[PDB]
C-alpha cells in the first residue's frame, strides 16, 4: 500500500479511545490522504472532546492549526456531515508522534463556535484570523477583532463569495486611511487592543512600526511601557498580507507554485516542498529516488542561506555589523549553485508535481564541492569574531527565556521548540523526501530557549545541513527526474516536443490544469523557520478549493508578548531578531 | 525634451548658470543616499546590492538613512499593501526636495502576480516613480543598473539654485526609452548557451 | 432498473444503454463514436466496462456500455483494471496515426480526444512507425477540412447523412485509409453542416469564420443568448 | 561583575579586533559590476524573447499555451496565419513590469518560441515602456535550444513542406487507389 492511499486511519488507538469516552455516534470518522485520523465533532462536544485529548496518557500538547473552511460550493462531500462552513483543530501528540484533526461542521447562519483559547493560548490569533477571513464568531473570545484586515474592512476575503481581486484604487480612501493614521496616536484606547489599566498614571505607551528597517519585515507592536520595563505588549500584524490563500483557489495546481515560493521569501525551495508533496499525495505520484535526492539537496542549500542571514541578522542587531558581509557573500556561493540549477536566485520554482522542472546541469557538482570547501573555515571565523564574544554573551544569554511547557502551549517549532530539549524535528519524526536515506543529527537545547540558545541550535543545523550536501555530493542516484506518472506536471520536455500523447497531456496541463480527484492531503515538513504544512483540499477540479498554509513564524510572533512581558526594548530587539521570522511568513 | 513640474517644455539652459547647474547634478548625482525602508523579498536584494559581493558603496550610495529627512532615494522595494500604502505615501511625503523614487520589483511597478484584494497594483497609483526595475526579486546587479540610471536622470535636470532666485520649476528630462536604446543589440542576438551546462 | 457500478448501487431508467446511464449519473466513461442525439454503434469500442453475471463473479467479460442496456440487476466495473488497460489502449491504438498538430489545431483546449487521452492516462508513445496522412478538402467557406486528426469515430456521417439528411457527405475507402468528406471539392450543401464543428470529436472539422480570428476556448467572454 | 570575567570579555574584544583587521589583510570579495561583467548560467532566468526556427522563421505559432500557463496574466497575442497555412503571431506583448521571471511560459511553450535569457538589465524610465511589442522580442536566430522546429513534426501542411513530408509521417494514400 503507497503512502498516498486514501485511509480511515480507524486503527489509531485515539478513535478507540475517543469511542469509548463519548461513543460511537459522537462523531464521525472521514477518510482522507491527509496521513491523520479526520474527526467531525459537534460543536456542542468540541470543548470536552478537546479537554479530554489535552488529558490523555501521551496527551495531544499542541494546537498546530486552526482555520476553517467555506464548504457551501464544495460538491464531493460524500461522507461528510451537513456543513455550509467548517472549523478544523490540527492537534499534534509529540509522545506518540500522532496528530488528529477536528472538524466542526457550522449553519449558514449559525456561524459561531465555543473558543479553544481556555485550552490553547495560541488559538487566540488563530481564532481571529478565522474571524476576519471567515467571518465566524468564537464566543468567549478576549478580543474577537481582524487580524489581518483592517477594522473598517468590509466582508470577509476567504469567503467563496468574496472576489478576490484587487479593486479600483481611490486616492479618497488613501487619504482617509492617511488621517486615521495620523489620529492613531490621538484616538489610541487601551481597550480594543486587549489591554487594561491604561494609564497607573506611569504606563507610557510607544510604537515601533510600521516602518522597520530590517530584513524580517515591518510591523507595529504597541508596548505599555514602566520605565523601561514592557509591562504589555499587543503585536499589529496583517500590514504584509498578500492573500496567498485566496489565490491558491485562483491558481491551477501546477500555476500556484511560484506563489508557494513567495511564502516565506528566505526559503526558495524549502517552500515548495511541502505544497508539491500534498499535490502528489492528491495525485497519486511517488516521486523516483533522484528526485527525493535533488529537492533534499536544493531545500538543504536554501536551509543553509536561510540560516546564514539569521546568524548575520542577528548579529547586526546586537550591534556587531561586520559579519553579515561575509554571510551574504557565503549566500552568493549557494546562489550561483542556485542560479546554475534553477536559473533564479531567490524564488527557484523549480519543484514541480512528480519531480523538478529539469535535469541538474552538467558540472554542478563543482560548484557544490566548492562552496563545501568555502563554508566550514567562514562559519567557524563567524563563531570566533562574534558568536563568542561576551558582548554578544551579555545581550543575548537568557534574554527572552522560555521552557518546554511555554514552546508546547503556543505551538513554537523549530530551534525555538528543541532548545528546550524536546527532540521534534520533522525530518526525523515524520520522514519526507527521502530523508531517513542521510545520516544527520539533530541539535537540540539543555531545557531554556534563550537568544543564544537558538542561534547556537540554527549554526549547529547549518553544520548538519553542511553534512547532508556533502552526502548528496557523493551519493548521487542516476535516474528520472521527473515521475511516470499521468499526473506528472509538465511531462518531459523532449516527449512533449516528439509524441502526440504526451504533447496532449502537456497542452492540457499548462491550459485548463491538471485535475486532481477530489480528496484532502496535508503534508507537514520542518522549515528554514520551524514546521510549515500545506492543507489541500481538492474538489476534483484544476484548482485548489482550499489551500492552508500554516506557518510557523505566525505562531512565534504571536508567543512573543508571553516571553517578553517584563522585559527591556533591547531585549525585545534582540529577541526579534533571534526568532527567525519574515513577516510574509506570518501574514501570508 | 524636458517636462516641467512647478508641461512639454524645451531645454531652458548663461553658461556660469548652466556649470552651476551641472556642479549641483554632478553632487546630487554622486551622493544619493536612500532610506532604509523593508517591504518585503526585493528589500533583501536591495540590502544584498548593499553587502561585500555586490559593494554598492562605491557608487557613493550607501549611507542608507533610516530617518525620511536625510534620505534623496525612495526605493520601494516589496508589494504596496493596502495597509501599508499609507505609510509609504507618509514616509514620502516626509522626504526632503530633492527627492526620487525606484520601484523595484514587479510588486512595486504594477502589484506583480499579487492582483489581490489586500495589495494596491503598484506604487505609481499613488506616489511618483523615477525609475522602475522589473524582476521578481531583481537581482543586486539590477538594482545597480537602476541607480546608474538614475543617475543618468539627475545628472541632465534643471532645478533651482536658490530658492530666493530664479525659475523655480523642476524640469525632468525626457530620456529614451532604454527598450528602444537595446532594441538595436537584442534584436541581432542569435545563438544561446545551451541549457544544459553551467 | 437497477444496476451495481464498482460496489455502488444506482437507480436507473431501463430503456437506457449503459453508457448515458452512467454519464447521467456522473461516472466517466471515456466515447467517442456515441451522440445521445444519433445513438449507439460500438464503432471506436473505446466505452468498454467489465460486466459480471451475478454479484459473486470474479471473471467478468469486456462488453461496449454504449451497446448494452441498463436492466435491472446489472453489474458492471468501469475502474476494473483490465477494462482500464483496455480503454488505454484503444486511445493508444488511435494515437498511433494522430498528428503532431495540437498547437496549430483549432480543436486545443476544446478538443473530446485530448480529454478522452488525459482521462484514460495515456501519456507515454512506444509506437516508433510512420503515420498515414491524408489531403485535405475544399469543404466551403464555413467549415475547414483537416482528415489527418481523424479518428474514424464516423459521427460525422452519422449526423449529416442519418440525422440532417445531408447527401454530399460519406465514407470513402478501406481499412485504415477511411476518408470522411465529400466526393469531390466543394461547398456542403446542407443548411446544418455547421454542427460538424461539434460533432467531430477532433480538429478535422473547424469553423473556418471562428479561424480566422481564432483564439482558444479559456481565452473567451461568452454569454448566454438567443441567435 | 566579576574580575575574571571582565578579563576575559576584554580578552574577546581583542581577539575579535585582530580578526576584523586580519580581514582587512585579505582578498576583495567585490564583483565589479558594471566594469565586470556579471556570470550568468545558461539557464538563467532574465529577459523574454521569441527566437526563429533555423530556416530564419519565427517559431511562434501563436498556440496561446505560454498566455494561459502565466499565473501573473502578462502575455498577450493574437493568432494569424500567411497565405501558406502557418501559424504566427499577429502581435505579440508581454508587461514586464507585471512579469514575475517564473519560467512557466517557456515550460509552456511546445515550439521552444519563448524564452527566458541570461539577461537582467531592464530598467525603465516610464513603465508604459515595459510593454514589450513582438518588435522588442522576436530575435535573429534559435537562442537556447538550436535546432527544434515544430512544422518538421507537425501535420498540418506549410509552404515547402507538403502532406507526408513531417517526420515519421508516410505518403498519403488516395482512396482511389488501385492497391487493396
Ligand atoms: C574601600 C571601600 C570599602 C570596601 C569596598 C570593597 C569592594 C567593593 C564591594 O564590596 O564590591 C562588592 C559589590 C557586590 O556587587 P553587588 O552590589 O551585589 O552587585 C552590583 C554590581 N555587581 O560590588 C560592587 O559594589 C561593584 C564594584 C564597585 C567598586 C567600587 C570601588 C571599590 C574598590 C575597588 C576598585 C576596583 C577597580 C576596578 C578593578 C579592575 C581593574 C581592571
Ligand atoms: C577598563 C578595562 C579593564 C580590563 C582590561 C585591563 C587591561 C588588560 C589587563 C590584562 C588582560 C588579560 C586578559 C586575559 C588574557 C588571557 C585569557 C583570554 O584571552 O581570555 C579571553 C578569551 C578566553 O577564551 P574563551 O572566551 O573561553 O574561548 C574559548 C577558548 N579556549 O580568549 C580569547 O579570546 C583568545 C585569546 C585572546 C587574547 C587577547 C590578548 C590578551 C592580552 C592583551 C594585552 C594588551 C592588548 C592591548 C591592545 C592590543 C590590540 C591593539
Ligand atoms: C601595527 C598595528 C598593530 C599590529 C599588531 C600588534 C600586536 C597585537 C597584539 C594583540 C592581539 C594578539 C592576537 C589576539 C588574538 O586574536 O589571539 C587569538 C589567539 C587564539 O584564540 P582563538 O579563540 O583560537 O582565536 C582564533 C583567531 N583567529
Ligand atoms: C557621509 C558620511 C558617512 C559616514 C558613515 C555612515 C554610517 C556607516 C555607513 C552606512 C550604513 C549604515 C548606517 C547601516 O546601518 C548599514 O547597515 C544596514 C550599512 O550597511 C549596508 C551602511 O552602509
Ligand atoms: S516582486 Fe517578487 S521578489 Fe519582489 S516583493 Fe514582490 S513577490 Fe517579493
Ligand atoms: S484534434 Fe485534438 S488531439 Fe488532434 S491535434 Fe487537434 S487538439 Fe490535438
Ligand atoms: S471526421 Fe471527425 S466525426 Fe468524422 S469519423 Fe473522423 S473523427 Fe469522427
Ligand atoms: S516568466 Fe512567468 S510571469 Fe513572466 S511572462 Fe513567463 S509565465 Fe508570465
Ligand atoms: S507557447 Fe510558444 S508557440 Fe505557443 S503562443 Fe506562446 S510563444 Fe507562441
Ligand atoms: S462509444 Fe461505445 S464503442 Fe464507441
Amino acid at each position: 500500500e503507497p503512502a498516498w492511499q486514501t485511509r480511515d486511519h480507524l486503527d489509531d488507538p485515539v478513535i478507540g479511545e475517543l469511542r469509548n469516552r463519548f461513543g460511537p455516534d459522537a462523531f464521525t470518522v472521514q477518510a482522507t490522504r491527509t496521513g491523520v485520523p479526520v474527526v467531525w465533532i459537534k460543536r456542542e462536544q468540541l470543548l470536552e472532546v478537546g479537554d479530554f485529548l489535552k488529558k490523555l496518557p501521551k496527551p495531544y500538547v499542541m494546537l498546530f492549526d486552526l482555520h476553517g473552511m467555506d464548504e457551501r460550493l464544495r460538491t464531493h462531500r460524500e461522507g461528510l456531515p451537513a456543513a455550509d462552513f467548517s472549523v478544523f483543530y490540527h492537534l499534534i501528540s509529540i509522545d506518540r508522534n500522532r496528530d488528529i484533526m477536528l472538524k466542526v461542521a457550522l449553519a449558514e447562519n449559525d456561524l459561531h463556535v465555543p473558543t479553544f483559547t481556555k485550552l490553547f493560548p495560541n488559538a487566540n490569533w488563530y481564532e481571529r484570523e478565522t474571524w476576519d477571513l471567515f467571518g465566524i464568531t468564537f464566543d468567549g473570545h478576549p478580543n474577537l477583532r481582524r487580524i489581518m484586515m483592517p477594522q473598517t474592512w468590509k466582508g470577509h476575503p476567504l469567503r467563496k463569495d468574496y472576489p478576490a481581486r484587487a479593486t479600483e484604487f481611490s486616492p479618497f480612501e488613501l487619504t482617509k486611511a492617511k488621517q486615521d493614521l495620523e489620529m492613531e496616536a490621538l484616538t489610541f484606547k487601551p481597550e480594543e487592543w486587549g489591554m487594561k489599566r491604561g494609564t497607573n498614571e506611569d504606563f507610557m505607551f510607544l510604537n515601533l512600526g510600521p516602518n522597520h528597517p530590517s530584513a524580517h519585515g515591518a510591523f507595529r507592536i504597541v508596548l505599555q511601557l514602566d520605565g523601561e520595563e514592557i509591562v504589555d505588549c499587543v503585536p499589529d500584524i496583517g500590514y504584509h498580507h498578500r492573500g496567498a490563500e485566496k489565490m491558491g483557489e485562483r491558481q491551477s495546481w501546477h500555476s500556484y507554485i511560484p506563489y508557494t515560493d513567495r511564502i516565506e521569501y528566505l526559503g526558495g525551495c524549502v517552500n515548495e516542498m511541502p505544497y508539491v508533496l500534498a499535490v502528489e499525495k492528491l495525485a497519486g505520484i511517488t516521486v523516483p529516488d533522484r528526485v527525493n535526492v535533488i529537492r533534499v539537496m536544493l531545500s538543504e542549500l536554501f536551509r543553509i542561506n536561510s540560516h546564514l542571514l539569521y546568524i548575520s541578522t542577528f548579529i547586526q542587531d546586537v550591534g556587531a555589523m561586520t559579519p553579515v558581509f561575509f554571510a551574504f557573500t557565503d549566500r552568493q556561493k549557494i546562489y550561483d549553485l542556485v542560479e546554475a540549477i534553477t536559473g533564479f536566485r531567490m524564488h527557484p520554482a523549480w519543484f514541480r508535481i512528480g519531480g523538478v522542472a529539469h535535469d541538474l546541469p552538467r558540472g554542478w557538482d563543482r560548484l557544490l564541492r566548492e562552496f563545501l570547501d568555502w563554508m566550514p573555515k567562514r562559519l567557524a571565523s563567524y563563531e570566533k569574531a562574534a558568536l563568542q564574544n561576551t558582548i554578544l554573551k551579555g545581550r543575548s544569554q537568557g534574554v527572552a527565556a522560555y521552557g518546554a511547557k511555554e514552546a508546547l502551549e503556543w505551538g513554537t517549532t523549530g530551534a525555538g521548540l528543541r532548545a528546550t530539549g524536546i527532540d521534534f524535528d520533522v525530518r526525523k519524526a515524520r520522514p519526507y523526501s527521502g530523508y531517513e536515506n542521510f545520516d544527520f543529527e539533530i541539535p537540540v537545547g539543555g531545557g531554556v530557549s534563550d537568544c543564544y540558545t537558538r542561534v547556537m541550535l540554527k549554526v549547529e543545523e547549518l553544520r548538519q545541513s553542511l553534512r547532508i550536501l556533502e552526502q548528496c555530493l557523493n551519493n548521487m542516484p542516476e535516474g528520472p527526474f521527473k515521475a511516470d506518472h499521468p499526473l506528472t506536471t509538465p511531462p518531459p520536455k523532449e516527449r512533449t516536443l516528439q509524441h502526440i500523447e504526451t504533447l496532449i497531456t502537456h497542452f492540457l496541463q499548462v491550459s485548463w490544469g491538471p485535475v486532481m480527484p477530489a480528496n484532502e492531503s496535508f503534508q507537514m515538513i520542518e522549515a528554514t523557520k520551524g514546521i510549515n504544512s500545506y492543507y489541500l483540499t481538492s474538489d476534483g477540479s484544476t484548482m485548489s478549493y482550499r489551500t492552508r498554509i500554516r506557518t510557523p513564524s505566525y505562531a512565534h510572533l504571536q508567543q512573543i508578548p508571553a516571553a517578553i512581558r517584563g522585559s527591556l526594548v533591547s531585549d525585545l530587539i534582540v529577541y526579534l531578531g533571534s526568532i527567525d521570522f519574515v513577516m510574509s511568513d506570518v501574514d501570508r | 525634451d524636458y517636462t516641467l513640474t512647478r508641461e512639454i517644455v524645451t531645454d531652458p539652459l548663461n553658461v556660469f548658470m548652466g556649470k552651476l547647474n551641472d556642479m549641483v547634478n554632478w553632487g546630487r548625482k554622486n551622493s544619493i543616499w536612500p532610506y532604509n525602508f523593508g517591504l518585503s523579498c526585493c528589500y533583501v536584494e536591495m540590502v544584498t546590492s548593499f553587502t561585500a559581493v555586490h559593494d554598492v558603496a562605491r557608487f557613493g550610495a550607501e549611507v542608507l538613512r533610516a530617518s525620511p529627512r536625510q534620505a534623496d532615494l525612495m526605493v520601494v522595494a516589496g508589494t504596496c499593501f493596502t495597509k501599508m500604502a499609507p505609510v509609504i505615501q507618509r514616509l514620502y511625503d516626509q522626504m526632503l526636495e530633492p527627492k526620487w523614487v525606484i520601484s523595484m520589483g514587479a510588486c512595486a511597478n504594477s502589484g506583480g502576480m499579487y492582483d489581490i484584494y489586500s495589495v494596491v497594483q503598484g506604487v505609481d497609483k499613488f506616489i511618483p516613480v523615477d525609475v522602475y526595475i522589473p524582476g521578481c526579486p531583481p537581482r543586486p546587479e539590477a538594482y545597480m543598473q537602476a541607480l546608474m540610471l538614475l543617475q543618468e536622470s539627475i545628472g541632465k535636470e534643471r532645478r533651482p539654485l536658490s530658492w530666493v532666485v530664479g525659475d523655480q520649476g523642476v524640469y525632468r528630462a525626457n530620456m529614451q526609452s532604454e527598450r528602444e536604446r537595446k532594441r538595436g543589440e537584442r534584436i541581432a542576438v542569435t545563438n544561446l548557451r545551451t541549457p544544459d551546462e553551467i | 432498473a437497477t444496476i451495481h457500478v464498482d460496489g455502488k448501487e444506482y437507480e436507473v431508467n431501463g430503456a437506457d444503454n449503459l453508457l448515458e446511464a452512467c454519464l447521467s449519473l456522473g461516472l466517466d466513461i471515456p466515447y467517442f463514436c456515441w451522440h445521445p442525439a444519433l445513438g449507439s454503434v460500438g464503432a471506436c469500442r473505446q466505452c468498454a466496462v467489465k460486466q459480471y453475471q451475478n454479484a459473486e463473479d470474479t471473471r467478468g467479460r469486456l462488453v461496449m456500455s454504449c451497446m448494452t442496456p441498463a436492466s435491472d440487476g446489472t453489474f458492471i466495473s468501469i475502474d476494473d483494471e483490465e477494462a482500464k488497460q483496455f480503454r488505454e489502449s484503444v486511445v493508444e491504438w488511435l494515437m498511433t496515426n494522430h498528428p503532431h498538430d495540437c498547437p496549430v489545431c483549432e480543436e486545443g483546449g476544446n478538443c473530446h480526444l485530448q480529454d478522452m487521452t488525459v482521462m484514460t492516462g495515456h501519456s507515454f508513445r512506444r509506437y516508433r512507425f510512420t503515420k498515414r496522412t491524408h489531403r485535405n478538402q475544399d469543404l466551403g467557406p464555413f467549415i475547414s477540412h483537416e482528415m489527418n486528426r481523424c479518428i474514424a469515430c464516423y459521427r460525422c456521417v452519422r449526423y449529416y447523412k442519418d440525422y440532417a439528411g445531408g447527401t454530399d457527405l460519406g465514407v470513402y475507402g478501406a481499412h485504415d485509409n477511411v476518408y470522411f468528406g465529400r466526393p469531390e471539392d466543394g461547398t456542403l450543401e446542407s443548411e446544418f453542416s455547421g454542427n460538424l464543428v461539434e460533432i467531430c470529436p477532433t480538429g478535422v472539422f473547424t469553423d473556418k469564420t471562428h479561424s480566422e480570428r481564432y483564439n482558444r476556448k479559456w481565452d473567451m467572454q461568452f454569454a448566454p443568448s438567443i441567435c | 561583575m566579576t574580575l575574571k570575567e571582565l578579563l576575559v570579555g576584554f580578552g574577546t574584544q581583542v581577539r575579535s579586533i585582530w580578526m576584523i583587521g586580519l580581514h582587512a589583510f585579505a582578498k576583495r570579495e567585490t564583483r565589479m559590476y558594471p566594469e565586470e561583467p556579471v556570470y550568468l548560467p545558461p539557464r538563467y532566468r532574465g529577459r523574454i524573447v521569441l527566437t526563429r526556427d533555423p530556416d530564419g522563421e519565427e517559431r511562434c505559432v501563436a498556440c496561446n499555451l505560454c498566455a494561459v500557463a502565466c499565473p501573473v496574466g502578462c502575455i498577450s497575442l493574437q493568432k494569424a496565419e500567411t497565405k501558406d497555412g502557418r501559424w504566427y503571431p499577429e502581435f505579440f506583448r508581454i508587461n514586464f513590469s507585471r512579469c514575475i521571471f517564473c519560467g512557466l511560459c517557456e515550460e509552456a511553450c511546445p515550439t521552444t518560441a519563448i524564452q527566458l535569457t541570461p539577461d537582467f538589465e531592464m530598467g525603465e524610465y516610464k513603465r508604459q515602456d515595459l510593454v514589450y511589442e513582438k518588435e522588442d522580442l522576436l530575435i535573429s536566430g534559435p537562442g537556447k535550444y538550436p535546432e527544434y522546429n515544430f512544422y518538421r513534426m507537425a501535420g498540418m501542411a506549410i509552404d515547402g513542406k507538403d502532406k507526408g513530408e513531417a517526420e515519421n509521417e508516410a505518403k498519403p494514400i488516395d482512396v482511389k487507389s488501385l492497391l487493396p
